[PDB]
RNA sequence: AGAACCUUACCAAAUCUUGACAUCCUUUGACAACUCUAGAGAUAGAGCCUUCCCCUUCGGGGGACAAAGUGACAGGUGGUGCAUGGUUGUCGUCAGCUCGUGUCGUGAGAUGUUGGGUUAAGUCCCGCAACGAGCGCAACCCUUAAGCUUAGUUGCCAUCAUUAAGUUGGGCACUCUAAGUUGACUGCCGGUGACAAACCGGAGGAAGGUGGGGAUGACGUCAAAUCAUCAUGCCCCUUAUGAUUUGGGCUACACACGUGCUACAAUGGACAAUACAAAGGGCAGCGAAACCGCGAGGUCAAGCAAAUCCCAUAAAGUUGUUCUCAGUUCGGAUUGUAGUCUGCAACUCGACUACAUGAAGCUGGAAUCGCUAGUAAUCGUAGAUCAGCAUGCUACGGUGAAUACGU
C-alpha cells in the first residue's frame, strides 16, 4: 500500500523526471526513454530559448488538475480532491498520453511540442484538465455532504 | 601441475553416507601416510523430471522430482602400498560410488 | 529431398528391366513408395497401390516436375460437401 | 487428494529399500531389481513378508526380506535359503547372500496386518470385527495410534463403500512421522477389495 | 491390443528403427524415460515406494 | 598503504571489492565504469554512498566482478562500499543504516509453476 | 513429454489357427547365419549348417532349442468408471470437521465448536456444564535472504613472477563449492489493550509480527474422470471382437470456437562495432581448431564418462551510419526454383538454407482475460520426449515499472 518511491534521477537534477522515465519504459527497455527524455528536455531549451526546469515545472503546473471526482452508489459521483503524488501520477500520465496521441515522427520533438505548447495554457493536456474542471466542481451539489 | 598423486571420486546420493565415507577414507589415508587432501566438495549435480499427478488428462496438476548426486574429491601424494590398501579395503556402506585411479 | 543420390525400388527395377527390353505391357502391380520416375520409366503402365485399388496410370515423358510418388489420392472426394 | 507419506518422508526420515552402485547405467540394475521385486511374491504368500532391502556391491548380492515367520523361508536347518539362491541366480546370473531379517515386534507392522486382514476377508469374515480386533491387538502392542480403511462394495453387497475406525492420534500432515503406511487387496467373487492401513509408533531418525 | 505388441517391440526388425521405447512392466509406450524405461505412472509410484534412488520430494 | 576489502551480492551477481584511499577513481575488471555501464548515466546513484557517508570522498576503486545482467552487480558495489566504510570506522554506520545500502537485499527471482510459459504471463479462461 | 513407415486401436488387400504370444504333456534338440527363387512384404520354396555345449561309466539329468500333435489354453485397445481396487481433478490451502466423559432436553439434538476481544487461521486470551481428544492452519521438510568453522580441485588470483590466458610457481586472503552450526522465535523496550491474548511504534540485525517461495489439499461434495496404464467382478468374441505384413489414415475441408505465435513500424527497419548470465546435457554421445561453401552445411580430428572439453556468440542491451511516414529496405503470408541433414523412402506427411513473389494487416467493436514488485511487460537459453521434427511443456537466467484513494 505505501509507494517505495524512486530518489535519484540527476540527468538532470531533478525527482519528477525519476518517475517520469518509468512510464515511457514500455517494455522494460529504459536506456531508450532515458535517451529520448534527455534529447527532449535538451530540445525544449535549444527552441524558444529557456532553462527545462522553467518550462518543465510550469508545464505540469498548468496540466496538473487540483479537482477530480470518482463515482459509487443511481448515477452520482462525488468530487474529490487529489493527493499530490496523484497529482503528479495523473498529470504525467495525461501529459504521455497525449504525447502519444499528438503522433509525431521525431523521438523528442513531439514531447518538446507537447510541454512547450501547455507551457501557453494550451493543449490536449490542457484541454483534458479544463474537461474534468468543467464536469467537476460544477455538479458538487448532490456528492459534496459526503467523504 | 607435475607431482606423484592419488587421486579418488566419490559418488552417492546421501551426504552424511557420502561426507563419513570420505573422513573414514581419510582417516585411514592419514593413518599410513601423510599429507593427504581433505573431502573437497563437488557442485553436487542435480536432475528433474517433470510428470504430471494423473491417469488421463488434467496436464496442469504436474509435480516435480529430482535426484540429488554428491561429488567427493580427494587427493594423496606419496603414494605406498599401505594407501593403496587403505583405499581399496574399507568403502563401507556400499551406496558410494568409489574410483581407485593415479 | 536426398543428395545422397536417387533410390528407385530395385524390387521395381528387376520386374520394370524384363519389362522393358521385350514388349513392354499395359498394366503392372506394385507398391510404388520408395521409387520415381527416371528417363528409363518411360512407357508403361505402373499402379500406386493408393490403399484401397491400385490404379494403373501410364508413364508419360512430360514428368519430370511430378513423380511416381503419387498420383490417385486417398483423401478423394474430398474429405468435404463443397470443393475448391 | 492426499498423497503416500512414505513418498514423502522418503529421504528424510527412511532410506530406500535398494540400493546399489549409483552409475548411470540404471535399467540394467533397476530391471535385475524388478526380477527379485517380481519373484519374492513366491515367498510373500507363504511368510507374509514386509518388504525386502537389496543392498548391491561390486560383485555380489546381498538382500534381507522382513519376515516374522523365518521358519517357513529359513527352512528346517537351512533347507531352503539355499535353494531359494539356486532358482533366483537362474534369472540374475550373479552370485548372491541372501539373508533372511526379522522385525521387532513382529504383528506391529502395516503390511503384515493389512495382509492379514485382506486375508480373513478372502474367506467371508464380517469387515467390522476384523478391523475392530486388528485395532485393538495394535493399541495392545502399544503405538500412539493407527488408522484403518477400507473399500469395496462390503459384505458383498450393492454400490461400493469406505469405512474407517481410527483411534489415537495419526499425524500425516506432519513430516517428523515415520509412519508404516501399507496397502492390500482382496477378491473373493466381485471386483476387488483394497485396505489402507496407518500406523504411528513414535519419532525416530535413521541417523 | 498390446498384448502382440510386446513382441513386436522384442522381435528383430527389418532395419535400425522401427522401434519404440515402452516400459517393461507397464504396456503403455508414451511419457518414458530412456535413463528408467519405465512409463510415466509407473516409475512415480515406485518412486513413493522408495526403490529407486534418488527423490520425489522436488520444490526445487 | 592499507586496503579494505568486502564483498557485494545482488541479483545472482557477485563482487570482489578493492577499496584504496585515493583522489577517486574506479576502473571495473580494468576498464572504467562509464565503459562498463549501458548507456549509463546512473552512477551517481553508486556515487550516494560517497555523499551521504564519507562526505563528500573519495576514495580509489579497483572491482572485478562476473554474472548476471549490468544493473544488478553494478549495484553490489554499494555494499561492498557500506562494508569497507564501517569496517574503516564504525562512526559511518549511524549514517549507513539511517538510508540503508548496507542490508544486501533477500529478493530474486522465482521458480516457475504452472501457468507460466516461455514468457512470464498467467493463463485466460474459457470465455464464451 | 515427439502419428513418413514403426508408433496405431482404424481402412484395403495378402495371409495365421495351442495361434503374435504365455505355462503344461509327448517328442527331441544346444541354439543359426548367409546366399538362389517366388513374393510389396509376410512368408516360404532350396543350398548350407544351427549341432548334446554344464553333467555322462554307452542310458541320462539339464539352463536352452526344436517342429508337430496337442487339451487345458492363449488372446481380445471387446461392453459396463452407474459394480470396482487404485489413481487423478474440483469445491479449496476454503478453516473448518468431528469423537470420548458429563450435563440439559420426553426425544430429534444441543452442549465443546456458544459470547467478548483477537488472528491469514476453530490462532490465541477471557468468560461460560462443559471438560478433554483427534483430523486440519501453523511447524515438522526443501530452497532463498547473512555470518562462522571444516576443507582448495578441474574453482579463484588479492601479494607477486610469467603468460594469449591463471597458462604454471605458488598462494586459499577473496569469491566459489558442500557439510555442520549461529541466526528471526513477540525476541526486547515504550505505549494501547479485562493486568491477558493481541495491537501499534522503536532499536538491533542481513533478515520483525506464518521473512520470500515451494512440497504438503481435513471429514466430505460433484454416482466428477479412467475397464485405453494397470489390476479386476459380471457379460461378449475365438477358425476370430484374436494374430502377421505392405500401403493408406489419425494431418481431409464450406466454416465455428479455444489456446498461442508473428505483424499492422519511428521507443521503429537494415548494416557495422561492442559488454554483461544462470541452469542443464553429453560415450559411443559432446564435435574444438583448421579448411571448403553465400548459406543450410561438408572434410577433418584434438579434447571430453565430466567444477577439466564441448553444446555456448548469450539475447535484449550500448556506440555509430542510413532509412524519414508510404502497405513503407514495414510486415513475411503464399508459390516456384536450386540446394542441406536424417531416415531405405521426405509423394499424400520431416526439418532446414539461398534465390524469385511480397498477401492481409496502419492496434481492433459488442464482449472479455491476467496481474499488488523482481510481479507484469519484455529478451534470450537449455532440457525432456527424439532414425530426423516443439509457436507446445518443463526449467533457467536478463531486463523491468504504473497504481492499490477506499470496501
Amino acid at each position: 500500500v505505501p509507494k517505495r518511491d524512486v530518489l535519484p534521477d540527476p540527468i538532470h537534477n531533478s525527482k519528477l523526471v525519476t518517475k517520469l522515465i518509468n512510464k515511457i519504459m514500455l517494455d522494460g527497455k529504459r536506456g531508450t526513454a532515458q535517451r529520448i527524455l534527455y534529447s527532449a528536455f535538451d530540445l525544449v531549451e535549444q527552441r524558444s530559448g529557456r532553462d527545462a526546469l522553467e518550462v518543465f515545472e510550469e508545464a505540469i503546473n498548468n496540466i496538473m488538475p487540483v479537482l477530480e471526482v470518482k463515482a459509487r452508489r443511481s448515477n452520482y459521483q462525488v468530487p474529490v480532491e487529489v493527493r499530490p503524488e496523484r497529482r503528479t501520477t495523473l498529470g504525467l500520465r495525461w501529459l504521455v498520453n497525449y504525447a502519444r496521441l499528438r503522433g509525431e515522427k521525431t523521438m523528442e520533438d513531439r514531447l518538446a511540442n507537447e510541454i512547450l505548447d501547455a507551457a501557453n495554457n494550451t493543449g490536449g493536456a490542457v484541454k483534458k484538465r479544463e474537461d474534468t474542471h468543467k464536469m467537476a466542481e460544477a455538479n458538487k451539489a448532490f456528492a459534496h455532504y459526503r467523504w | 601441475m607435475a607431482k606423484q598423486k592419488i587421486r579418488i571420486r566419490l559418488k552417492a546420493y546421501d551426504h552424511r553416507v557420502i561426507d563419513q565415507s570420505a573422513e573414514k577414507i581419510v582417516e585411514t589415508a592419514k593413518r599410513s601416510g601423510a599429507d593427504v587432501s581433505g573431502p573437497i566438495p563437488l557442485p553436487t549435480e542435480k536432475s528433474v523430471y517433470t510428470i504430471i499427478r494423473a491417469v488421463h488428462m488434467y496436464k496442469d496438476s504436474r509435480e516435480q522430482f529430482e535426484q540429488r548426486t554428491h561429488k567427493r574429491l580427494i587427493d594423496i601424494v606419496n603414494p605406498t602400498p599401505k594407501t593403496v590398501d587403505a583405499l581399496m579395503g574399507l568403502n563401507l556402506p556400499s551406496g558410494v560410488d568409489i574410483e581407485i585411479k593415479l | 529431398s536426398i543428395k545422397k543420390g536417387p533410390f528407385v525400388d530395385e524390387h521395381l527395377m528387376k520386374k520394370v528391366e524384363a519389362q522393358e527390353g521385350s514388349e513392354k505391357k499395359q498394366v503392372i502391380k506394385t507398391w510404388s513408395r520408395r521409387s520415381t520416375i527416371f528417363p528409363n520409366f518411360i512407357g508403361h503402365t505402373f499402379a500406386v497401390y493408393d490403399g484401397r485399388k491400385h490404379v494403373p496410370v501410364y508413364v508419360t515423358e512430360d514428368m519430370v516436375g511430378h513423380k511416381l510418388g503419387e498420383f490417385a489420392p486417398t483423401r478423394t472426394f474430398k474429405g468435404h460437401v463443397a470443393d475448391d | 487428494q492426499k498423497i503416500n507419506p512414505i513418498g514423502l518422508r522418503v529421504g528424510i526420515i527412511r532410506d530406500w529399500e535398494a540400493k546399489w552402485y549409483a552409475e548411470k547405467d540404471f535399467a540394467s540394475l533397476l530391471h535385475e531389481d524388478l526380477k527379485i521385486r517380481k519373484f519374492i511374491d513366491n515367498e510373500l504368500k507363504e511368510a507374509s513378508v514386509s518388504h525386502v532391502e537389496i543392498e548391491r556391491a561390486a560383485n555380489r548380492i546381498n538382500i534381507a526380506i522382513h519376515t516374522g515367520k523365518p521358519g517357513m523361508v529359513i527352512g528346517k536347518g537351512g533347507s531352503e535359503i539355499e535353494k531359494l539362491r539356486n532358482k533366483l541366480n537362474a534369472l540374475t546370473d550373479k552370485k548372491v547372500h541372501i539373508n533372511v531379517i526379522e522385525i521387532k515386534k513382529v504383528d506391529l507392522d502395516a503390511r503384515l496386518v493389512a495382509e492379514n486382514i485382506a486375508r480373513q476377508l478372502e474367506n467371508r469374515a464380517s469387515f467390522r470385527r476384523v478391523q475392530k480386533q486388528a485395532i485393538t491387538r495394535a493399541m495392545k502392542l502399544g503405538a500412539k495410534g493407527i488408522k484403518t480403511q477400507v473399500s469395496g462394495r462390503l459384505g458383498g453387497a450393492d454400490i461400493a463403500r469406505a469405512e474407517q475406525y481410527s483411534e489415537g492420534t495419526v499425524p500425516l500432515h506432519t513430516l517428523r512421522a515415520d509412519i508404516d503406511y501399507a496397502h492390500a487387496e482382496a477378491d473373493t467373487t466381485y471386483g476387488k477389495l483394497g485396505v489402507k492401513v496407518w500406523i504411528y509408533r513414535g519419532e525416530v531418525l535413521p541417523t | 491390443a498390446k498384448t502382440s505388441m510386446v513382441a513386436k517391440q522384442q522381435k528383430k526388425q527389418k532395419y535400425a528403427v522401427r522401434e519404440y521405447t515402452r516400459c517393461e512392466r507397464c504396456g503403455r509406450p508414451h511419457s518414458v524415460y530412456r535413463k528408467f524405461k519405465l512409463c510415466r505412472i509407473c516409475f512415480r509410484e515406485l518412486a513413493y515406494k522408495g526403490q529407486i534412488p534418488g527423490v520425489r520430494k522436488a520444490s526445487w | 598503504q592499507v586496503e579494505y576489502r568486502g564483498t557485494g551480492r545482488r541479483k545472482n551477481s557477485v563482487a570482489r571489492v578493492r577499496l584504496v584511499p585515493g583522489e577517486g577513481n574506479i576502473t571495473v575488471n580494468n576498464r572504467d565504469v562509464r565503459e562498463y555501464l549501458p548507456f549509463e548515466s546512473l552512477i551517481l546513484d553508486l556515487n550516494q554512498p560517497f555523499d551521504v557517508t564519507e562526505t563528500k570522498g573519495n576514495y580509489d576503486v579497483l572491482v572485478n566482478v562476473h554474472g548476471g545482467g549490468f544493473t544488478g552487480q553494478a549495484q553490489a558495489i554499494r555494499h561492498g562500499i557500506a562494508r569497507a566504510l564501517l569496517e574503516a570506522d564504525p562512526e559511518y554506520r549511524g549514517s549507513l543504516k539511517r538510508a540503508g545500502l548496507l542490508t544486501r537485499d533477500p529478493r530474486m527471482k522465482e521458480r516457475k509453476k504452472p501457468g507460466l510459459k516461455a514468457a512470464r504471463r498467467s493463463p485466460q479462461f474459457s470465455k464464451r
